[PDB]
């Protein structure tokens, strides 16, 4: 009981400078790690149709982050990992949201932030981090409300 | 049926010019032409009463 | 303006409060202090960014409402629909206009309909007969074996199939296309030019891919539309049309172009070899036809092009593509069009 995933989501998911205020740390975590083993091994359905024209499609694959800054292009694909990992516990299945916690969601927030400044240079690619400045604070809420999620199910 | 490209219409008014000219028209279009040639009340009453 | 990202505004507002007589603030993480200036760095920065993108938008528009160049719509998507009977019919039956085709998929809800009125004569096992697709957008371009409906259909049909995927509806005008449009109109101001000639030919909707050869007190243009052909009414239109952007005291004549065919004959390499079938061999193929037609005049049939855009359909699932006969690419002549051709699919 899975909705099936669009193409180019299911592509983008399979596989110096530094910030004086937020770094990262490439830490990944269990409910994240689960959640790749199952797509890597077992075929999940997917879509045919790719009418919407947001988030991954035509912006980061458009944008060069991923052949001039291919550590950078790792750290958003942990963030989108860990954002489709704690969507989709919620949206069906919840029995997984058991192995996360707290701290899963403090070091995602931190990696945006030091991809997020990064991208600042850049002035054509301002459109990624239009979008990544609305999610930030969108893990920020799950951060400070994931403890009375649990015990309170 | 022995070429690529046959019809009986589009032939037939090729002869019947043909025909009239007497096989000498006054330009080689004619011979052209062939080749050139070939290469409601019930959805009104419906539509009207779902907008009423 | 120039783009200020969030870390140099939060700088900036430390170093203005640290001088501003205040040093007994602290901007530590955790303080509510250096939150709100964070806040507000943020939604600096998202002002910056929506203002370029304002400018960018505005710069667009101002181009549109400049001069009289705009885009043109959409066009609907259209195909062939075959239709079986269980027997031949014994006499001659008419199909009530507006007939609906539809399909069953959750994938491809989109409906179609008629635009004129067939009839199936008797002793005949099957009729053809156009569609329209009624939404204008791509999602009319579906897979082989599709459409699988029919609305008001009688017991006599056995099966509702589409031989052949459309691939011809198309969504808004690509900026791309828009721009070189543009770029030809431009250059197209000063008359008396190949390039004049050139956008006086292409200005009509119906009319792509012209050519224009000049020569020695001869001008020649090989029009054609998008099925290759070109009617009396249509020339005697684009003369009329170039006939203001013609220069003055020199002879024009148009003749068409001829077509021409070649079997490419290509194969090509899977690499997931539960996925091979059928379905796959003639959406492939249906892909080879539709790039040899919509082809410009006097352009060598590259195979790069060729295999580039085969290979855009699935980079992972398609491996390689190699070829027999036409490894070099075919010089076409001014007068040449490459539009037919057998393909054939060898599966290694």
């Amino acid at each position: 009981n899975f909705i099936p995933q669009p193409q180019g989501l299911l592509r983008f998911l399979n596989t110096s400078f530094v910030s004086k205020f937020y770094t990262p740390q490439l830490q990944l975590s269990e409910l994240a790690k689960k959640v790749l083993t199952n797509i890597k091994t077992d075929d999940i359905p997917v879509l045919e149709r790719e009418f919407n024209d947001n988030t991954i499609i035509h912006k980061a694959n458009d944008t060069l982050l991923k052949v001039q800054a291919p550590r950078m292009y790792m750290i958003l694909q942990s963030i989108v990992l860990e954002a489709y990992a704690i969507v989709n516990c919620f949206v069906e299945n919840p029995s997984s949201l058991k192995y996360l916690t707290e701290e899963d969601v403090s070091i995602t927030r931190e990696n945006l932030n030091y991809v997020a400044d990064y991208l600042g240079n850049y002035d054509d690619y301002n459109s990624v981090v239009l979008d990544l400045r609305d999610l930030d604070l969108c893990f920020s809420a799950i951060e400070l409300q994931l403890p009375l999620i649990k015990k309170e199910a | 049926t022995k070429y690529r490209f046959g019809n009986k219409t589009h032939a037939t008014t090729l002869l019947d010019e043909y025909i009239k000219y007497k096989g000498e028209p006054p330009n080689d279009e004619a011979f052209d032409k062939y080749l050139k040639a070939i290469e409601s009340p019930l959805v009104m009453f419906s539509r009207m009463l779902f907008n009423w | 303006m120039k783009t200020r990202k969030l870390t140099n505004i939060l700088s900036k507002l430390i170093d203005k409060t640290m001088a501003g007589t205040s040093k007994i603030t602290d901007f530590t993480p955790g303080s509510a202090s250096r939150s709100l200036l964070e806040a507000v760095s943020l939604e600096i920065e998202q002002f910056y960014i929506l203002t370029k993108e304002n400018i960018d938008w505005g710069i667009q528009e101002g181009i549109i409402e400049a001069f009289d160049f705009q885009k043109r719509q959409s066009k609907r998507a259209y195909g062939d629909v075959t239709i079986q009977f269980y027997q031949p019919l014994d006499m001659r039956m008419y199909i009530p206009a507006g007939t609906t085709f539809t399909s069953t998929r959750q994938e491809y809800p989109q409906q179609f309909e008629t635009l004129v009125d067939y009839y199936a004569e008797p002793d005949s096992t099957e009729i053809v007969v156009e569609v329209y697709c009624k939404e204008t957008g791509v999602a009319g371009n579906v897979p082989e074996g599709t459409i699988n409906t029919i609305a008001s259909g009688s017991s006599l049909i056995r099966s509702v199939n589409n031989e052949y995927s459309f691939n011809t509806g198309t969504k808004e005008e690509s900026q791309e296309d828009f721009k070189r449009r543009f770029h030809s109109f431009v250059e197209s101001r000063g008359r008396a030019t190949n390039k004049s000639v050139r956008y006086g030919a292409l200005q009509i909707p119906d009319v792509e891919g012209v050519y224009v050869y000049e020569e020695t007190g001869h001008i020649t243009v090989f029009a054609h539309d998008r099925n290759g052909n070109l009617s009396d009414t249509l020339k005697e239109d684009i003369i009329d049309a170039l006939q203001d952007y013609r220069p003055s005291g020199i002879m024009l004549d148009v003749t068409g172009v001829e077509k021409e065919e070649v079997n490419v004959s290509a194969t090509v390499t899977i690499s997931n070899k539960s996925r091979i079938g059928d379905t796959l061999q003639k959406h492939i193929e249906s892909v080879i036809r539709s790039y040899l037609n919509n082809l410009k005049t006097s352009d060598d049939l590259i195979i790069t092009d060729l295999i580039q855009a085969i290979m855009n359909i699935d980079d992972v699932l398609i491996y390689d593509v190699s070829f027999d006969n036409l490894d070099e690419n075919i010089i076409v002549p001014p007068q040449g069009i490459i539009r037919a051709g057998e393909i054939k699919v060898e599966l290694k």
